[PDB]
RNA sequence: AACUAAUCCUAGCCCUAGCCCUACACAAAUAUAAUUAUACUAUUAUAUAAAUCAAAACAUUUAUCCUACUAAAAGUAUUGGAGAAAGAAAUUCGUACAUCUAGGAGCUAUAGAACUAGUACCGCAAGGGAAAGAUGAAAGACUAAUUAAAAGUAAGAACAAGCAAAGAUUAAACCUUGUACCUUUUGCAUAAUGAACUAACUAGAAAACUUCUAACUAAAAGAAUUACAGCUAGAAACCCCGAAACCAAACGAGCUACCUAAAAACAAUUUUAUGAAUCAACUCGUCUAUGUGGCAAAAUAGUGAGAAGAUUUUUAGGUAGAGGUGAAAAGCCU
RNA sequence: UCUCCAGGCAUACGCGUAUAACAACUCGGAUAACCAUUGUUAGUUAAUCAGACUAUAGGCAAUAAUCACACUAUAAAUCACCUAUAACUUCUCUGUUAACCCAACACCGGAAUGCCUAAAGGAAAGAUCCAAAAAGAUAAAAGGAACUCGGCAAACAAGAACCCCGCCUGUUUACCAAAAACAUCACCUCUAGCAUUACAAGUAUUAGAGGCACUGCCUGCCCAGUGAUCACUUGUUCCUAGGGACUAGCAUGACGGCUAAACGAGGGUCCAACUGUCUCUUAUCUUUAAUCAGUGAAAUUGACCUUUCAGUGAAGAGGCUGAAAUAUAAUAAUAAGACGAGAAGACCCUAUGGAGCUUAAAUUAUAUAACUUAUCUAUUUUAUAGUAUAAGUUUGAAAUUUCGGUUGGGGUGACC
């Protein structure tokens, strides 16, 4: 009976009402424990491909204007609405947006390095070694996937031929081609670990449940004696 | 700690479960939530002149009864039709072709009468 | 045992024994002696040959036997050159 | 605390539960109903 | 000198024989929360049966269950912790009652079907599942009689002293004699189990060997078998009630545990700006007494804890036993 | 008409004629009156209260609520309007009663929301009597914990301090345990680099698993040794006792006493006040009890014409031996005996009877996880990729089965 709320189909800047889980999958049987209850959501479609060309435009670099930087309930991160050409769309925001700004993505892979500016999306080859960055795509056109949370950086260690490498915020280091695209500058909200909880009651806000209360070398033949 | 035996009716239940007693629906109901009456929907009683009428309820014990016969296509073949085809024939005038001279009817579509399947009541 | 089977309603002969023991028409059983073949190289040749030797049974061991086998291992058989052929019968026993 | 009162009647729960068209959506649910059949029960089901 | 009661005969049933079937029951309604005259939204059994149980335990194994013509070959050949047990075929034999639409050394209201009925009633559900009737040819003859007849009572309470009776006696009681019954214990009970009383119901079953009675006899038997007096036939036999468990398939989250969706309640006062304070509504259940077949299969009377929060409450939906749920009590799942 | 008591009226859910009149007086109400019972006849009226109620295809959404202004905050928070197509006057159907539902019952129990607190709704005593014991309330001279395991209970009191444990508000064994146990903010360890059904429309400041009071404060040491960024001695490796290579891109840790104010139907100690707890009990009223009228159960029961003392006996005699006593029956009381009745009440032992749990018991284990060899494709010049299956090996989630005997019951020993 169980239906999945992920249904929409369409893009849309308008938030769109969410189903909470339980920690119970498709069959009704707990999966994970410690997830039930919290606070009514509303979930707003987050925009992850930074270049995307706008409907019967040619695929050349273009701006956008900041209009808002906004908390978001489902993330760690706060992000910004973001206007441009006749469309709309939400997507992460970084340390240091501010409203009004104007910002750029960019299709270009500079035979030199292009001057990076906090927040614009650019491929990976044209910056810079050693120039800080998130919202990394594995694979050209994919879409982010890899540091995107709140106060985290990734940086650009290396690069040759037509292969750079990147230190995620785990410190492994990882390869991809130069022409997936990512975006200079930390994530917002660099003091989020700061934040203290305070009491129990705030936990089962966030949509968590409390703990259970209940509370391997096999010696060789040799070994046995000495056990 | 329900009852099983007794029947299932719309006094019975919440205030969600309705059903009908039996009777016929008289119209539509549209979106907006109106009801739209179809007069053609509504039946209509075709009542006789009764006036200078020699029957009554009732019979005289003094009428004799007759001998059962119920009747059988055979017999209204014969009374209706038999006679007419009887004359044709001796004067040769008879085809299969033309059987609907004497009232044969190919099929029952166009008549607001259809006798299979019926399309009116009693 | 089995006194009713169910395919045929009979009593049934316990295999073990037709394996180990011999039966004279007469009633008597023969059988060998237990250990015959173990460990000879510690036996006495006395001892030895006492093992080797055909033995009768008793009373009561010949009575559990009876019951335990069904007629058609009681019945007369005439083998041409049995070598068992003089000691199917009893001579001069008053008793 | 006092025992004894666990039927708290409710009728759209009692004929989901127990009803006709319940028991014809499984196969076991079928099965049900035959053997009441066979045995002539007067009340198939709720 | 009679109350309560008792007497009764047929409703039907049981096992065989025979035979395939062609029964598929006015109008209307029903797969929707069945029995609601019309569109929304598609519809569909199952991979090898297991365990109990026997082997005096248990682990390979254990007839029928898991069907393929009778009689014989034969409990033979073969298989088997070679042990409990299991077990063929080749090859011989057979037209069978054959209208037997019929039969009974079968039951007669605690019997025979559970049945007057799968009803009443019990369970949320799968499911479990009763009791009983009696005139005569005629009731358009007022419902018939028949029986010192069960226990229980009445007619009619009792009269020093004793397992309640026996020997007696002119005389009911007085005198004399006398440690209730069954089972179990050491052959013993003032030991300890069991029994208020009446009526009905309620528990030893098989033919290998032996003994007895007959037929025929170096042969017996109505085909297949046994025989150095045998062989054929008859008669003669081995109980009842009672677990905790184990496995297969259904049915259950209207109680309770946790979760999803849609809704709802929180006065007055002091603080502040809150899992703060005092204290109602409401939720819970510290301590004492009463109650103990109770008003109640967990309550009542007082007294107590929280009471804007991890709060309490309503409606509908979800998770199912090799499992689910659990702020872990090995708690809860009618 | 009078005396006294103080949750009532609607809706939802549920129930299904218990509704009203007449007639009956059998059964039902635990008794009468009267009916809630039996029979017969009647009843609830809606385009507004309540339910059900099928035109189609596209395009599109940054800005809570709380008197919403000011005001911030954090847990981030209820179809409309447009563009085209099509149709072009309508009221049928169903719910509506009641003293009512879930609890075997006319059960002192459980039961959601709105309005209101007496203008609505009701009756604690069948009649009589004033004993014991039992239950509940109120008053008490002088004394004031001397009571008791314990100030339990009660009081004209309802206050103060200190110790142990746990940080705190919370949770738990429905029906013998509410706590010092469980959870909890804080702190610490382990595993994981990734998308279309959980985790999550998430990405290392993230997610899962587990442990544990916090806070500060002492105790902090497996860096290779000595020289001193430098040389030897070590160590680890090779090439042959010789010869090379490597060890300068780093550098310890493990306890205690702490508590910290607050908080607690937690377990103790103490002072004050208070009192019938006690010295030492008494008086009154209500319930019960007793007598009259009506209805009417339960465990229990071998038969009983059912006595005391000494002796005998299985710690044991109403019934046996020896003495003694002794007109017959009811009503109200006490609890020594009838090894008094119901105990699903507990301790000890046995059975080739069971079940739950733990493993390092025996036997298996295509749960996963790995490999290897074939098979089937790709390539390759043999060769590396993969793999609807078969055979091996490695891990073990699980599965079935068992618990020798004599030595008091153990504990070490032994023994067959
Ligand atoms: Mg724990
Ligand atoms: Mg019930
Ligand atoms: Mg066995
Ligand atoms: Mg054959
Ligand atoms: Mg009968
Ligand atoms: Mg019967
Ligand atoms: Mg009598
Ligand atoms: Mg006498
Ligand atoms: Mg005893
Ligand atoms: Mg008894
Ligand atoms: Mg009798
Ligand atoms: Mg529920
Ligand atoms: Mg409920
Ligand atoms: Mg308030
Ligand atoms: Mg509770
Ligand atoms: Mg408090
Ligand atoms: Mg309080
Ligand atoms: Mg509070
Ligand atoms: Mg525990
Ligand atoms: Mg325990
Ligand atoms: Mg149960
Ligand atoms: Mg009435
Ligand atoms: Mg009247
Ligand atoms: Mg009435
Ligand atoms: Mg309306
Ligand atoms: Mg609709
Ligand atoms: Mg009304
Ligand atoms: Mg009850
Ligand atoms: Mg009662
Ligand atoms: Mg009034
Ligand atoms: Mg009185
Ligand atoms: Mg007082
Ligand atoms: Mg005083
Ligand atoms: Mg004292
Ligand atoms: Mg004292
Ligand atoms: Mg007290
Ligand atoms: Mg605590
Ligand atoms: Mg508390
Ligand atoms: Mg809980
Ligand atoms: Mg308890
Ligand atoms: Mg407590
Ligand atoms: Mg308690
Ligand atoms: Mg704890
Ligand atoms: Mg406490
Ligand atoms: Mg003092
Ligand atoms: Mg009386
Ligand atoms: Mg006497
Ligand atoms: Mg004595
Ligand atoms: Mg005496
Ligand atoms: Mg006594
Ligand atoms: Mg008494
Ligand atoms: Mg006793
Ligand atoms: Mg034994
Ligand atoms: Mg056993
Ligand atoms: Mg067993």
């Amino acid at each position: 009976k169980f239906v999945s709320w992920k249904s929409r189909t369409k893009y849309t800047v308008k938030p769109v009402k969410m189903r909470k889980s339980g920690g119970r999958d498709h069959t009704g049987r707990i999966r994970v424990h410690g997830i039930g209850g919290g606070h009514k959501q509303n979930y707003r479609m987050i925009d992850f491909l930074r270049f995307r060309p706008e409907k019967e435009k040619a695929p050349e670099p273009f701006e956008e204007k900041v209009v808002v930087v906004r908390y978001d309930p489902c993330r760690s991160a706060d992000i910004a609405l973001v206007a441009g050409g006749s469309r709309k769309r939400w997507i992460i925001a970084t340390e240091n947006m501010k409203a009004g700004d104007t910002i750029l993505n960019s299709n270009h892979i500079g035979r030199m390095a292009v001057a990076a500016q906090e927040g614009d999306a650019h491929p990976l080859g044209a910056l810079p070694v050693g120039t800080l960055i998130n919202n990394v795509e594995s694979e050209p056109g994919r879409g982010a996937q890899y540091i995107r949370a709140a106060g985290t950086c990734g940086v650009l260690l290396r690069k040759v031929n037509g292969t750079a490498i990147i230190q995620l915020p785990s410190k492994r280091q990882m390869q991809v081609l130069e022409s997936c695209t990512a975006t200079v500058g930390r994530v917002s909200n660099v003091n989020h670990n700061q934040r203290v909880i305070g009491k129990a009651g705030r936990n089962r806000w966030l949509g968590k449940r409390p703990n259970s209360g209940l509370w391997k070398i096999r010696p060789l033949p040799p070994m046995k004696s000495y056990v | 700690g329900a009852d099983r035996m007794s029947k299932w009716t719309s006094k019975r239940g919440p205030r969600t479960f309705t059903k009908s007693r039996g009777a016929k629906k008289t119209g539509i109901y549209t979106s907006d939530r109106k009801f739209v009456q179809i007069k053609e929907m509504v039946p209509e009683f075709v009542v006789p002149d009764l006036t200078g009428f020699k029957l009554k309820p009732y019979v005289n014990y003094r009428a004799p009864a007759g001998i059962d016969t119920p009747l059988t296509a055979k017999a209204l073949f014969q009374e209706t039709v038999a006679p007419a085809i009887e004359k044709d024939f001796k004067e040769g005038t008879f085809d299969a072709n033309n059987l609907e001279k004497y009232g044969f009817e190919p099929t029952q579509e166009g008549k607001l009468f259809q006798l299979y399947p019926k399309n009116f009541p009693r | 045992l089995t006194y009713c089977s169910t395919r045929k309603g009979k009593r049934k002969t316990v295999k073990s024994v037709v394996h180990r023991f011999l039966r004279l028409h007469s009633g008597l059983w023969l059988r060998r002696k237990a250990g015959y073949k173990k460990k000879l190289w510690k036996k006495s040749t006395a001892r030895k040959k006492r093992l080797r030797e055909f033995v009768f049974c008793s009373k009561t061991q010949s009575k559990l036997l009876d019951k335990m086998t069904t007629s058609f291992w009681k019945r007369r058989n005439w083998y041409a050159g049995d070598p068992y052929q003089m000691y199917h019968d009893r001579t001069n026993l008053r008793v | 605390r006092a025992r004894g009162n666990e039927y708290q009647p409710s009728n759209i729960k009692r004929k989901h539960k127990h009803g006709w068209v319940r028991r014809l959506s499984t196969p076991a649910g079928v099965q049900v109903i035959l053997r009441r059949m066979l045995k002539g029960r007067k009340s198939l089901s709720h």
